[PDB]
């Protein structure tokens, strides 16, 4: 309308958007600062950056932008391009990339009292310090630190935004159910907002928005933990294979290689920080070492099973432990020509008897291998079972605190 | 503010930002340059680029921008867009993947005395000569060389605020430890311009890698497979599985080689000790495979075609077994029927002789194999004690 | 050229203000008609849950300031002005993934003498599309492009769907327009539904910019031949080799190797499928469910092969073949499973009697070892008959439940309108 | 008072930067051009792009920007932002990205005689068609082609700079600011004006300044981390001829696993060389060769296992085969009596069968010996030949084979 | 130059770059559009985007920018910034990952007659429908659809400069060969715009892939591992390595099928012949593993529980073996007396049981020889066919 043109011309006749509106020298401009989250897009743990789609709700008062509505056809407010008015340089200080400012410069809403509200949109990428200790059963504490890049506390005073009814402050991120998409990998547990100062810097003030998000680990469970549980089952089973099968090495080594491959391909999805080892990596390394000891003890059992009196003499302690004491506990207890012909028969018989004695001793060696293998089966079942249970119980007992502390 | 509106109108009414802020063209602009490290974003070892989030604090006097506070309501400081005043063309010489100069033209603080305080943000992606020789236990020393591009020392002089960069608001990396950091000013005399000095400040950061991540994720698995390398020697030949174990160890080690070669730059200026040790352990695994093949061949020697040499008999059966004290080794028609029994007896006798010879060959194979096992375990002991 | 004179009169002489809504009175409302033309569904990256679209976003509004008498000038029925000179409505894609809210190319607006402004810029939009992996690769997605007007509240400008005239009556274009002369079919995604809606949120006020948007939905069914041919078929065959592993004799020496190799192949397929989907927790994909089921079944097969080997290699010197075990695994199960079936002379006499006794006990030992062999064969046949059917039926059921998954034939369950280009309401 | 203010306001006042500073109609602007390489950041093989941190010295004369030093307190040199002046639109044409222009628009040094001196820095990514034939013993020949994006040869004359009268026909490498790449050694760095005689004196592409970077790979990294592991693992196939040809010998196991390792190494090489199809990399040729040899050795192992495990049941051991392979290459009493006779006879036949089995095993062993020698020779000669060809890949002595000149400072 | 400065001041004095360069608004400005392909940067098969370096040569007459050379010191040509004059809005319709229009606003050449030559550079990232049928021996046909966006044919007409793009300065790819390339002008009626025709010029390039990288890196390994399939058939059961060999072949073949999967788009428009052939080869290898398991089971048939059926005897013992031409197949003493008799009887029974076991082994051997000859015949016919 023409009246809007006249009002804009009178408003910005001598208005300088370079100059912070301070009616008297020394005045501070109060800046409501609030955040509306429309989408928590990504929490890229490899580069420790959270990507969010937010509306930054800002409100301040520019005394220069005042008019009487009755003198201008009752125009109570205007939508003005944001570049034409002074704005506080509110930026995301902890942005991971170099993008400090908003993306969308929407029009500011200027009311006749000078109350300027501004709700620009931005796809922000903030640096979030990832605690890997319990990944993927982890809850991250990602913050979006907002403050004026230019003005300090002596120039602007940051405050919390107001709710729809301008009655009480909203000390949290606003989530509009109508416009908000759940991540599907993260559930927002706490979303408080708080002003922070620095005791070593009286000129510093910011508004920090905290996002206490808990990972939903179904993906990692299904794709890393269950396969590794199956591989650990196989590693246990290797101690039930008879050494005569000639396949204990195949089974144990395949389990070791499978667990190692799982660790290698999981290394791509875990952060590269070195402040702690994630519960998943600790579990995978546990299973790797257990399977390596499975390979070692399968080699030992194969060695025992293939000894013979022609190569080894059985020591007394192995006989004592693995023949009597252990098996009960494991329930695994077990005419010249006629003279020449008679000499031939005698030789055949004594040769058969010698073979029988040799076979008895070789069977003692095989029984020792069997008993040791059963002992290892039980020990490894117990170790794998309770170690896995303990690790995953520890992971399960990891939830964000009821009070966000901020 | 009406006072500040008038002040900004007056300060820039006839102000030309193309001109240096000196009262005489012979004078030089004194800029106090101070680098503030906010975050060490990344150290791209393969590409040898270090991304840092910094604030480039710059201070200088612009006497053209002086006023008297009494005539403007006592205003002593204003924020003024950096695009309105003269700014130093301060360039990062060793830029590799980003911007050479400041691109975020943030507002600058101006005193009534003409003192400017401009602290624009930047993401310095500087070239970093990565020394991959103690990876992952390496410390990297790479710098950020800052200088005025088109002015020499006689026109624009840059000096550091302090002998070190500012790390007061530095966020801990989680991958790197900042051991040292210093800022050195240098006077250079290029060939272009052999008369006047060119100034630049080189901020270097001595960074120590935190090796836990790579230790756990790369070194521990390779150590496990290297240890299993020598376990083939305790595996009996009769199992028919020595090749399975040794070759699986080798396959795992080549997979880890594939993983490792993509973690470090392809530079040959220095041989990465991780790569050297991978090559050494792979030569060890290859030697283990060769020797286990020799042991398998010996174990299956046929006494029919092979007779044990006397030296083999004296070495592997007579002396070495007596050295290993911790090993449990040892050290009418009836004429036709009679002739048939005789043949059975004599053939079984010859079979017993052949079996004894074969058992001797197997004993030699076992002794060789046990010697190799002891050698490998001695290597393990000396290695593990050495690292301590 | 009187376009010069006309544009001068419209813009400079009339002091046209680019930053003022084209309304005569402030309380009036600018009606922005909005439609979307889809020219190419560039991609739907499931890992990043992003829909990349090549669209022409059509705007139509009335600007009374850009009216002119076509006769006063040499008859000029239309006029092209750059959008940087005229007031344009800043309709922004709210649910974009990157920072690209607006359109890419700011092409000229078209103005008619009645003030009717049409703006049809092209855009590459990367919007957020949450992915339902539940039935992957037999899945259909429901991607939407939600366009809002953040520069003016609903009291100032009203977003609407563009209307079209067929036989004198005007009907709203309630769908994404697809031009046969300008649409490229996606080789992976087939468009089933493509409705457009003007949503109003009554819980919000017209005072704000979040009161009203125009959303273009895009229900697309994946064409699964690629994944069926290259992922599902190899996995199914390699899995059936696991059941085959029961037919190998225990003396083959390769039963466990076969079963383990099948398990590793299935694990490889699981990891490559894992890399092709987003890391969400809404559901385990159909292929993921099948792979978990088949990997568990093949682990059971490996355990059963280990048990069969343990039984096969038993001997009287370590285990006793119990009568219960004999009765079950050699008599009963076989039939149910239909399985096939003078100082000299006394010394010489003593030696031959001893030889006979040794050979006889050896024969008994071998007979018992053979009984153990048959027990193992019975166990592995039973396990074959018990696990091959489970494998086959699980495979068939899972991959038939996938094919019995189609979009619901109507978007907006509670709505009976088809939102089809060939039947406007 | 800063007299530069008045001087520059006089110069830039009534100065049009769209207008080429040609004094008369026939005047041609000489645009001297010098390149200073401070860092060869990378040669991205996969995308065939050379990234360099270069300072490009561009010098021309703008007669409009000349003054009388006596009239301005002796000022003879001013700095004017390059965005306010006419520039010869000198660009990098062979750029992989769309980055034609310099990275940072530095000030232009303007001298009182009109001499213009511009030394902007740039991060240029230029197309380097990579010859993989001798990878990793290869040397690449990368080119930075510069030309005016706007002005043809009738109005701009691109030339190489010259100090003390001699043309600088090489990329300048300043010791005060230059970093050795560590993977690439600069062997030659000539620069020359080139003409496209398919184009006329117009067309803006007739003339160009080309700066060449003939760089040689340092192959120690690739040797130690790929070729040495590759050769060592590939040398394991010959070991199969010493394993027994029977169950538990794991002959095919070893050979097949070596083949798998070689395949893994093929995948490794895939990530180090470009996807171009003009040539096969030397290491790629070696991998193909050793994979083929390992397939032949797997065939040989299968054949030997088939021969060794032959029995009288299945195959008849021909006398001629034995000659060739083992001669050149290497009532109670009566009932008891019949029982004893049968026992002896059966034992004798069983033992004869065993003997013939042993003879087949001996033939298999002989084949293993001969085939081992053949395979060892084949593998050794192939490895030596291929990697000696890699070793003998030399960077040409001269930057241009025709030119006798060295093109060095 | 003073003359050129004054000329440029005069031309652009009253010039409005918003108006079309036509004397009368009913005329149309005719633009000659030529596409010069400088480089085929990339062909993203998985994403179906072709990135190319081009110059969009555009020529038209701007009557407002005429001058008399005699009045300006004989100046006949000048270079003007593109942003200073009216330019046509040529938009790449099938843009996929870049800019729809030109963004490099380079200086344009202007004759004294008003004849403008503007050849801005551009990196066109256009959508390219990839046909994967004959990968990696495929040739691709994908285009660049260029047309004036907001002006119909009655206001701004574009005509191709030549029948074909200009590849005179094309830098050779090393991955593709430009078999053919041509440019076609179309009059298109859109649903938006049914009354009047919108003009575009669709340049298309028929580019043939150079199949050596993919040959060496995929096909040859695939051929080697698939050829190892007949070896398991020639490999005796007694070696205990038939499953090892066949399963290793199968797993490697699966790996290579997945590698190929990573190289082609997930579109189902067609089935690649390489993927189809490798799926068939996997099916054959799996059938070979099934038959190998059957052969191994047959070799180990215990004669006690398995009796060879006559349909097996007559066929595998008496029928095929003669057909295999090229193979060379085929008081207290009484106790002692009773003991010797028992030993002889048991040796006889063992001989009979052995003979049955070797009958089974012969059956297995002939089965696997039949499979070996089948595989060899398939290999011969395949190598003949490809030649
Ligand atoms: C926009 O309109 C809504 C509804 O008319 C206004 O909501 C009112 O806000 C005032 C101020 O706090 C309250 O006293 C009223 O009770 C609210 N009314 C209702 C119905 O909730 C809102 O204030 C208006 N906002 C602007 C910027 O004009």
């Amino acid at each position: 309308s023409v009246m809007e043109d006249t009002l804009l011309s009178v408003l910005f006749e001598t208005y300088n958007p370079k100059v912070r509106p301070a009616q008297t020298v020394g005045d501070k401009v109060t800046v409501r600062v609030g955040l509306t989250l429309t989408n928590l897009l990504i929490l890229n743990e490899k580069i420790e950056e959270m990507t969010t789609n937010v509306f930054l709700n800002l409100a301040w008062t520019d005394y220069r932008l005042q008019w009487d509505p009755a003198a201008y056809e009752g125009i109570k407010d205007l939508r003005i391009p944001s570049s034409d008015v002074w704005q506080p340089d509110i930026v995301l200080m902890n942005n991971n990339d170099g993008s400090f400012e908003i993306t969308l410069h929407v029009n500011v809403l200027v009311q006749h009292t000078g109350a300027v509200s501004w709700q620009p949109s931005a796809i922000y990428r903030s640096s979030c310090t990832i605690k890997v200790m319990y990944f993927p059963f982890d809850w991250q504490n990602c913050t979006m630190v907002f403050k004026s890049y230019t003005y300090d506390t002596s120039e602007v005073t940051l405050q919390h935004a107001l709710d729809a009814k301008g009655e009480r402050e909203v000390k949290e991120i606003v989530i509009n159910k109508d416009a908000f998409t759940e991540n599907g990998q993260w559930s927002i547990e706490h979303k408080p907002s708080r002003k922070n100062w620095r005791s070593d810097d009286p000129s510093y003030e910011d508004v920090t928005f905290y996002l206490i998000i808990q990972r939903k680990p179904l993906f990692y469970i299904v794709y890393t933990i269950i396969p590794c549980i199956l591989i650990s089952i196989l590693a246990i089973l290797v101690f039930y294979l008879p050494p005569d099968a000639g396949e204990k090495m195949s089974l144990s080594i395949s389990a070791l290689l499978a667990v190692t491959v799982f660790l290698l391909l999981l290394a791509d999805k875990v952060p590269e920080t070195s402040l702690s080892v994630p519960i998943i990596i600790r579990y995978l390394m546990f299973i790797m070492i257990l399977v390596a000891f499975s390979v070692i003890l399968s080699v030992v059992v194969l060695n025992l099973h293939h000894r013979s009196p022609n190569t080894h003499t059985m020591p007394n302690w192995i006989r004592q432990i693995f023949i009597e004491t252990l098996p009960p506990f494991l329930w695994i207890q077990r005419p010249q020509d006629l003279k020449e012909a008679v000499e031939a028969i005698k030789y055949i018989a004594e040769q058969l008897e010698s073979a029988s004695e040799f076979d008895d001793l070789k069977k003692d060696w095989q029984y020792v291998a069997m008993v040791a293998d059963r002992l290892f089966l039980y020990v490894f079942f117990v170790i794998c079972s309770i170690g896995t249970f303990s690790i995953f119980l520890d992971a399960s007992h990891n939830v964000p605190p009821d009070n966000p502390f901020a | 503010s009406e006072h500040e509106t008038r002040l900004v109108a007056n300060l820039l009414e006839n102000y030309n930002k193309v001109i240096r802020p000196v009262e005489h063209h012979t004078h030089f602009v004194d800029i106090t340059v101070g680098l503030q490290l906010i975050q060490l974003i990344s150290v791209d070892e393969v590409n040898q680029i270090v991304e840092t989030n910094v604030r480039l604090r710059q201070q200088w006097i612009d006497v053209r921008l002086r006023w008297n506070p009494a005539d403007y309501g006592g205003i002593k400081k204003i924020r003024l867009p950096s695009d309105d005043v003269w700014l130093p063309d301060l360039v990062l010489y060793n830029n590799a993947d980003g911007d050479f100069a400041i691109v975020h033209m943030t507002k600058l603080l101006l005193d009534y005395t003409g003192k400017i305080m401009w602290t624009p943000p930047a993401i310095f992606k500087s070239y970093c000569e990565i020394i991959v020789t103690h990876f992952p236990f390496d410390q990297q020393n790479c710098t950020m060389k800052l200088g005025i591009w088109t002015y020499d020392g006689t026109k624009v002089s840059i000096s550091p605020e302090s002998d070190r960069p500012d790390l007061s608001t530095f966020m801990e990396s989680g991958e790197w430890v900042m051991k040292d950091y210093r800022g050195w000013k240098h006077w250079v005399y290029y060939t272009c311009c052999p008369d006047t000095p060119y100034l630049d400040i080189t901020y270097h950061f001595i960074m120590q890698r935190i090796p836990l991540y790579f230790v756990v994720n790369v070194i521990i698995p390779c150590l496990l497979f290297s240890f299993l390398t020598g376990l083939v020697f305790y595996l009996p030949t009769d199992s028919g599985e020595k090749m399975t174990l040794s070759i699986s160890v080798l396959l795992s080690l080549t997979v880890f080689l594939l993983v490792i070669v993509e973690l470090i730059p392809s530079t040959s200026s220095a041989v990465p000790l991780i790569g050297k040790y991978m090559l050494f352990t792979m030569i060890f695994v290859i030697s283990s495979i060769i020797i286990t093949v020799v042991v398998i061949n010996t174990h299956h020697r046929s006494p029919s075609t092979h007779t044990m040499p006397q030296w083999v008999r004296k070495i592997f059966i007579d002396t070495i077994p007596n050295v290993m004290f911790f090993s449990t080794m040892k050290r009418p028609d009836v004429k036709s029927a009679i002739e048939g029994v005789k043949y059975i007896a004599e053939h079984m006798k010859s079979d017993e002789e052949s079996s004894n010879a074969a058992e001797e060959w197997k004993y030699v194979a076992m002794v060789i194999d046990h010697i190799l096992l002891c050698v490998f375990m001695l290597i393990c002991i000396i290695g593990t004690v050495s690292v301590f | 050229n009187e376009e010069e004179r006309l544009i001068n009169d419209l813009l400079i002489v009339n002091k046209y203000n680019k930053h003022v809504r084209p309304v005569k009175h402030n309380n009036e409302v600018v009606n922005i008609a909005l439609s979307l033309t889809l020219s190419n569904l560039i991609s739907l990256k499931e890992t990043d849950e992003t829909l990349t679209s090549n669209v022409w976003m059509d705007h139509a509004w009335y600007d009374h300031r850009l009216t002119w008498n076509a006769s006063e000038y040499s008859d000029i029925s239309i006029l092209r002005l750059p959008p940087e000179l005229v007031w344009i409505p800043d309709i922004v894609l709210q649910n974009n993934n990157d920072g690209q809210y607006h359109v890419a190319y700011f092409c000229n607006v078209l103005v008619r003498p009645n003030g009717y402004v049409t703006w049809l810029p092209p855009a590459i939009f990367r919007s957020s599309c949450p992915i339902n992996v539940l039935y992957f690769p037999f899945d259909w997605q429901n991607c939407s492009l939600k366009f809002t007007a953040l520069n003016y509240d609903a009291n100032e400008i009203t977003m609407d769907l563009m209307t079209d005239t067929i036989d004198g009556k005007d009907y709203p274009i309630e769908w994404i327009i697809i031009d046969p002369e300008a649409f490229t079919e996606n080789g992976e995604w087939e468009i089933i539904h493509k409705p457009a809606k003007k949503n109003i949120y009554p819980d919000k006020f017209p005072n704000g910019t979040n009161y009203q948007d125009v959303t273009f939905y895009l229900i697309i069914r994946r064409k699964p031949l690629f994944y069926v041919i290259n992922f599902i078929t190899p996995c199914v065959l390699i899995s059936f080799l696991a059941s085959l592993a029961f037919y190998l004799p225990a003396e083959s020496g390769e039963k466990m190797s076969t079963a383990i190799s099948v398990l590793l192949a299935q694990a490889v397929f699981l990891l490559l499928t894992s890399q092709r989907l987003p890391e969400t927790a809404l559901a385990v994909p159909l292929i993921g469910k099948y792979l978990m089921f088949i990997m568990s079944l093949v682990t059971g097969v490996i355990v059963n092969c280990g048990i069969v080997l343990n039984f096969h290699f038993r001997t009287p010197s370590t285990h006793v073949l119990s009568t219960r075990v004999k009765q079950i695994f050699l008599e009963k199960l076989p039939r149910i499973l239909h399985m096939s079936r003078h100082d000299e002379i006394k010394s010489g006499i003593d030696s031959t009697n001893y030889i006979v006794k040794q050979i006889k006990e050896k024969n008994a030992y071998d007979e018992e070892v053979g009984n153990w062999n048959l027990v193992g064969q019975t166990i592995d046949r039973l396990s074959m008959f018990i696990i091959t059917p489970v494998m086959v039926l699980g495979t068939i059921f899972i991959f038939v439940m996938g094919n019995f998954n189609h979009p619901p034939a109507k978007p907006f369950e509670g709505d009976p309108f088809d939102y089809s280009s060939d039947h406007p309401r | 008072e800063n007299e530069e203010g008045r001087l520059i306001e006089k110069l830039l006042g009534d100065y049009d930067k769209r207008i080429i500073p040609a004094k008369t109609l026939d005047h041609i602007i000489d645009v001297t051009l010098k390149l200073t390489l401070t860092n060869l950041i990378s040669l991205n093989e996969k995308e065939e792009a050379l990234t360099t941190n270069v300072w490009i010295e561009i010098q021309w004369n703008d007669y409009r920007l000349s003054w009388n030093t006596s009239e301005y307190e002796g000022i003879d040199l001013v700095r004017i932002p390059s965005e306010l002046l006419w520039l010869p639109d000198v660009v990098l044409e062979n750029n992989v990205d769309g980055q034609f222009e310099v990275a940072y628009y530095a000030n232009v040094l303007v001298y009182n005689d009109g001499s213009m001196y511009w030394l902007p820095p740039a991060i240029y990514r230029s197309t380097c068609p990579i010859a993989v034939t001798y990878f990793p013993f290869d040397w690449q020949n990368c080119s930075l082609v510069f030309r005016s994006q706007t002005y043809n040869a009738h109005e701009v004359n691109l030339q190489l700079s010259a100090e003390e009268g001699e043309a600088v026909e090489w990329i300048h490498i300043d010791p005060e600011d230059f970093t050795e790449n560590g993977e690439w050694t600069i062997r030659h760095r000539p620069a020359k004006k080139n003409y496209n005689w398919q184009l006329t004196k117009d067309d803006t592409d007739f003339q160009e300044i080309i700066f060449f970077l003939i760089i040689q790979r340092k192959p120690l990294f690739y040797i130690i981390n790929i070729i040495a592991p590759c050769v060592l693992i590939s040398s394991l196939v010959v070991l199969v001829y010493f394993l027994p040809a029977q169950a538990g010998g794991q002959k095919c196991t070893l050979s097949i696993s070596v083949l798998l390792a070689q395949t893994i190494f093929l995948f490794l090489i895939a990530q180090k060389v470009p996807e171009t199809s003009l040539n096969v990399p030397l290491i790629g040729k070696y991998l193909i060769f050793v994979m083929f040899v390992s397939m032949l050795i797997v065939m040989n192992c299968v054949i030997v296992l088939n021969v060794s495990l032959r029995t009288p049941n299945t195959h008849s051991l021909s006398e001629k085969i034995k000659h060739l392979f083992l001669g050149f290459l290497p009532p109670e009493i009566k009932s008891c009596v019949e029982a004893c006779n049968f026992i002896a006879k059966s034992t004798k036949e069983q033992n004869d069968s065993g003997s013939e089995n042993e003879n087949w095993v001996l033939i298999g062993k002989v084949i293993d010996k001969a085939c081992f020698w053949i395979a060892l020779l084949l593998f050794s000669i192939g490895t030596l030949a291929i990697f000696l060809t890699g070793h003998f890949n030399q960077v040409p002595e001269f930057p241009f084979p025709g030119d006798p000149r060295k093109y060095v400072p």
